């Protein structure tokens, strides 16, 4: 099978500064097979870009994407502090495999 | 806009059968494909079933062949699972999404996807 | 006029316009050929008569 | 009238011809057919498996309701330039067959999709009749089908014993013989093989970049409408003066009932002139009969101008009862 | 087994689906030409014929020995076939990937796209007797794709060879498969007025309908000078 490989594990990082999320896959595959998905706690998935940075509802000025061919990242500017959802990155040629995990924490 | 909604949550002996239900409404539902998937506390989340539309093509995961029968009714608008041959380790919530992956009348790959969620049901 | 634009329609219309005109006008003319030999003849009936 | 017909203030005593008279229409009623699925326009155009223009995929529609909205109005990257219809225009209309073809062109080879040109894609690779109708769609794809040492999975014939058929697919696996060199296999010198990769380039300009071209070629053919569009049905109106809509065979007349004896495989009808004269009802299966409204010649009876001032309207072609049809009810 | 009779009036068809009454209309379509030889064979073995321009058959078997028919290219798992075959009270229609028969009739189901199930093709009647042995005749042929079969259920019959008479041939499926088919070969049941194959040809007719808009005449163009 086809898998990703999944170490943006941490996130303490302060609001406002520069974020980027990095997933990288096991083979090589297709610029439009990219997706992301958001997971407030105890709520539903919803897209963030259903391809390479093309906007799917509203992205007012944070959610960003780039895909250099086999790999892809996530560029978000002005961190607000309210979301902090897990961050889950999708591929789509071979089968369907979803996101390993991604965390941010309140750094008490 | 769009809404969709499930049965409740209940628990299950294991090796029952477990009768899901997912209502949709807000869209048409003649072309885009249904699909099924698992959320469980403590990973992600799982990718069971794939369920076409216009005709009654399936696309179940190599994971559970043989288990998982999938039925859908565009008179009321809705869908159906027959989950048999249950077990200990499976109580989870299972989540129908509006899929935009796959083709919904010949099949092919395309760009998108699971736009449109439900609450899910807790087994 | 259903399937096209005013700019665009005008020309297909003309086509049809001057090739409707066209057998048209072929028409009046073998009339008056052919009304002027009846003439020829009802002089005849008339002189006949 | 009279003395607006032949330009003089005095008419003599006699009998002319000023104008014609004809009902006009009052209502209109449009009775599509009876469907609701809608047209799967966002796998053919959203799809990521563009094959290799030389070998294309043939796609069919079926019955569904197709939006034409979302074509033009929704996501318009480049020019159109339908060739036959306009797309203003053509939500009115609905067909009996839709078929969709996909490949990808070259930037400078975009216009060589047209109607009988001539070029090395357009006769080798595709080609398409000369009464060919329906629009064409061509979009950038510099971030789909690129590499930055260019792509080799994309080809494209350049020799062939003979030029193609419209619509015809021609994929071959074989040596040409060329020249004094009879070449079983062996595939010497003067022995090429036709078909010849893309070499992608992404730091190049316009002339190599990656454009994806999807065609659509519609038909206008006597036979059950099978795609239509988003307009609503109406009621029926029987023996008044209306405008109908039949399965986009628009006209004007007076609809009524029929005695015919159509058979289940006919729809149509026609006189001996070869016009619509019976109209089967899509969402009833009834049989009608098209009968158009009154109409005939005016005629002005009038003694000399200088004489007096009155006149005498003879109103032809028509029964004076029936259709008595402003001087009327004197 | 072989032979060869003449054809007589047989093979008019509807050209389009068009309402028409007293009308005289005329049409440049693939017929069969009037007065033809027609290669009729006998079974009791089994070559495989050629298929040009659409095929006209027909046979006068009493209850069911014909059970479907096989088109294609090669008769081989590498081009798409298709069969006919019927079911007790249906009948299905597969393009797919047949091997061989050897004789189950097919051998395997490679690439296959499309299934498609309707009423079954073959009726049976008769008046308490085999004196009415119904004839039943089919035409085969495709244009832009799209199989189209024409067929005709007439029960009335006397005997020997092809009768004589102007019959119509309404249409009932036409296919939207494409494919490529160039042989033709036949699928009957073992046993324990049969079997009329004729070629078709482009040509030109004038037909002659009814009052009632059924088709009553037709007449050739290209077969004589009074023609
Ligand atoms: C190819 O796909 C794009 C994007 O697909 C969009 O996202 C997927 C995940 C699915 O949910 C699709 O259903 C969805 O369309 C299509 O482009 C998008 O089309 C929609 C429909 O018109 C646009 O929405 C409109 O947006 C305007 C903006 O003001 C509103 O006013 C309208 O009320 C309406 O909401 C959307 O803007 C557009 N672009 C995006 C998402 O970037 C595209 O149509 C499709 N191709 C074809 C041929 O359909
Ligand atoms: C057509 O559909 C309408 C509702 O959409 C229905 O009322 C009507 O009976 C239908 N006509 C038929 C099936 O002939
Ligand atoms: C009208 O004019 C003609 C020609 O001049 C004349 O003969 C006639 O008498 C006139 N009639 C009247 C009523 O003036
Ligand atoms: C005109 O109409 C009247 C009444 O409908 C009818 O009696 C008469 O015959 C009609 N005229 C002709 C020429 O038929
Ligand atoms: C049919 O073929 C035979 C020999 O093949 C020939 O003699 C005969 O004339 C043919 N029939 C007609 C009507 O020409
Ligand atoms: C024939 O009919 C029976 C009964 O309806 C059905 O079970 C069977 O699948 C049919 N077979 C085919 C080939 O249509
Ligand atoms: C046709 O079927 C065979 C056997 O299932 C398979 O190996 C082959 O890939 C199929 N053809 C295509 C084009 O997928
Ligand atoms: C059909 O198959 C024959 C096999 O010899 C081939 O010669 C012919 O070119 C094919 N035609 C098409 C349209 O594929
Ligand atoms: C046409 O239909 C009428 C309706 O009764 C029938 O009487 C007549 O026999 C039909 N015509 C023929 C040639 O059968």
């Amino acid at each position: 099978e086809i898998v990703l490989t999944q170490s943006p594990g941490t996130l303490s990082l302060s609001p406002g500064e520069r974020a980027t999320l990095s997933c990288r896959a096991s083979q090589t595959v297709s610029s439009t097979s990219l997706a992301w998905y958001q997971q407030k706690p105890g709520q539903a998935p919803r897209l963030l870009i259903y391809g390479a940075s093309s906007r799917a509802t509203g992205i007012p000025d944070r959610f960003s994407g780039s895909g250099s061919g086999t790999d892809f990242t996530l560029t978000i500017s002005r961190l607000e502090p309210e979301d902090f959802a897990v961050y889950y990155c999708q591929q789509h040629d071979t089968s369907l495999t979803f996101g390993g995990g991604t965390k941010v924490e309140i750094k008490r | 806009q769009v809404q969709l909604v499930q049965s409740g949550a209940e628990v299950k002996k294991p090796g029952a059968s477990v009768k899901v239900s997912c209502k949709a409404s807000g869209y048409p539902f003649t072309s885009y494909g249904i699909s099924w998937v698992r959320q469980a506390p403590g990973q992600g989340l799982e990718w069971m079933g794939w369920i076409s539309t216009y005709n009654g093509n399936t696309n179940y995961a190599q994971k559970f062949q043989g288990r998982v029968t999938m039925t859908t009714d565009t008179s009321t608008t809705t869908g159906y699972m027959e989950l048999r041959r249950l077990r200990s380790d499976d109580t989870a919530v299972y989540y129908c999404a509006r899929d935009y992956t796959r083709g919904a009348w010949f099949g092919e790959s395309l760009i998108g996807g699971f736009d449109n969620w439900g609450q899910g049901t807790l087994v | 006029l259903s399937r096209l634009d005013p700019p665009e329609a005008e020309v297909q219309i003309d086509r049809l316009i001057t090739g409707r005109l066209q057998s048209l006008q072929t028409y009046v003319t073998q009339q008056l050929i052919r009304a002027a030999e009846i003439r020829a003849s009802a002089n005849l009936a008339a002189t006949k008569m | 009238e009279t003395k607006c017909t032949l330009k003089s203030f005095t008419v003599e005593k006699g009998i002319y011809q000023t104008s014609n008279f004809r009902v006009q229409p009052t209502e209109s009623i449009v009775r599509f057919p009876n469907i609701t699925n809608l047209c799967p326009f966002h796998e053919v155009f959203n799809a990521t498996r563009f094959a290799s223009v030389y070998a294309w995929n043939r796609k069919r529609i079926s019955n569904c309701v197709a939006d034409y909205s979302v074509l033009y109005n929704f996501a318009p990257f480049f020019a159109f330039k339908c060739y036959g219809v306009s797309p203003t225009k053509l939500n009115d209309l609905c067909f009996t067959n839709v078929y969709a073809d996909s490949f990808v062109i070259r930037g400078n080879e975009v216009s060589q999709i047209a109607p009988g040109q001539t070029g090395n894609i357009a006769d080798y690779n595709y080609k398409l009749p000369d009464d060919f109708t329906g629009c064409v769609i061509a979009w950038n794809s510099n971030k789909l089908d690129s590499k930055v040492s260019g792509n080799y999975n994309y080809l494209y014939r350049l020799f062939r014993k003979s030029k193609l058929k419209p619509f015809e697919r021609d994929i071959s696996t074989e040596i040409y013989q060329a020249g004094n060199k009879p070449c079983n296999g062996v595939a010497g010198f003067n022995c090429y093989f036709p078909l010849q990769s893309y070499g992608f380039r992404p730091t190049y300009g316009v002339g190599h970049q990656p454009y994806r071209v999807v065609v659509l070629s519609f038909e206008l053919l006597h036979a059950p409408a099978t795609v239509c569009g988003p307009k609503k049905s109406t009621n029926l109106v029987k023996n008044k003066c209306v405008n109908f809509n039949f399965n986009g065979l628009t006209g004007t007349g007076v609809l009524t009932e029929s005695n015919k004896k159509f058979l289940p495989f006919q729809q149509f009808g026609r006189d001996i002139a070869d016009t619509t004269d019976a109209v089967r009802d899509p969402q009833t299966l009834e049989i009608l009969d098209i009968t158009p409204c009154s109409f005939g010649g005016v005629s002005v009876i009038t003694p000399g101008t200088n004489t007096s001032n009155q006149v005498a309207v003879l109103y032809q072609g028509v029964n004076c009862t029936e259709v008595p049809v402003r001087v009327y009810s004197t | 087994t072989q032979s060869y009779t003449n054809s007589f009036t047989r093979g008019v068809y509807y050209p389009d689906k068009v309402f028409r009454s007293s009308v005289l209309h005329s049409t440049q379509d693939l017929f069969l030409p009037f007065f033809s030889n027609v290669t009729w064979f006998h079974a009791i073995d089994n070559p495989v014929l050629p298929f040009n321009d659409g095929v006209y058959f027909a046979s006068t078997e009493k209850s069911n020995i014909i059970r479907g028919w096989i088109f294609g290219t090669t008769l081989d798992s590498k081009t798409q076939s298709l069969l006919i075959v019927n079911n007790a009270t249906n009948v299905v229609i597969k393009v797919c990937e047949f091997q061989f028969c050897n004789d189950r009739v097919y051998s395997s189901a490679n690439n296959c796209t499309f299934e498609y199930v309707s009423q079954p093709f073959l009726m049976d009647l008769e008046g308490k007797q085999g004196n009415f042995k119904n004839l039943r005749e089919f035409v085969f042929k495709n244009i832009d794709g799209y199989f189209k079969i024409y067929s005709k259920h007439t029960p009335v019959n006397l005997g020997r060879d092809l009768p004589q008479g102007f019959s119509a041939l309404e249409p009932l499926v036409d296919l939207p498969i494409g494919i490529n088919i160039t042989r033709f070969q036949t699928l009957l049941a073992l046993h324990r007025a049969a079997y009329y194959v004729g070629y078709l040809q482009p040509r030109t007719f004038l037909l002659k309908y009814n009052e009632n808009g059924t088709i009553t005449d037709a007449v050739d163009c290209a077969l004589d000078p009074l023609s």
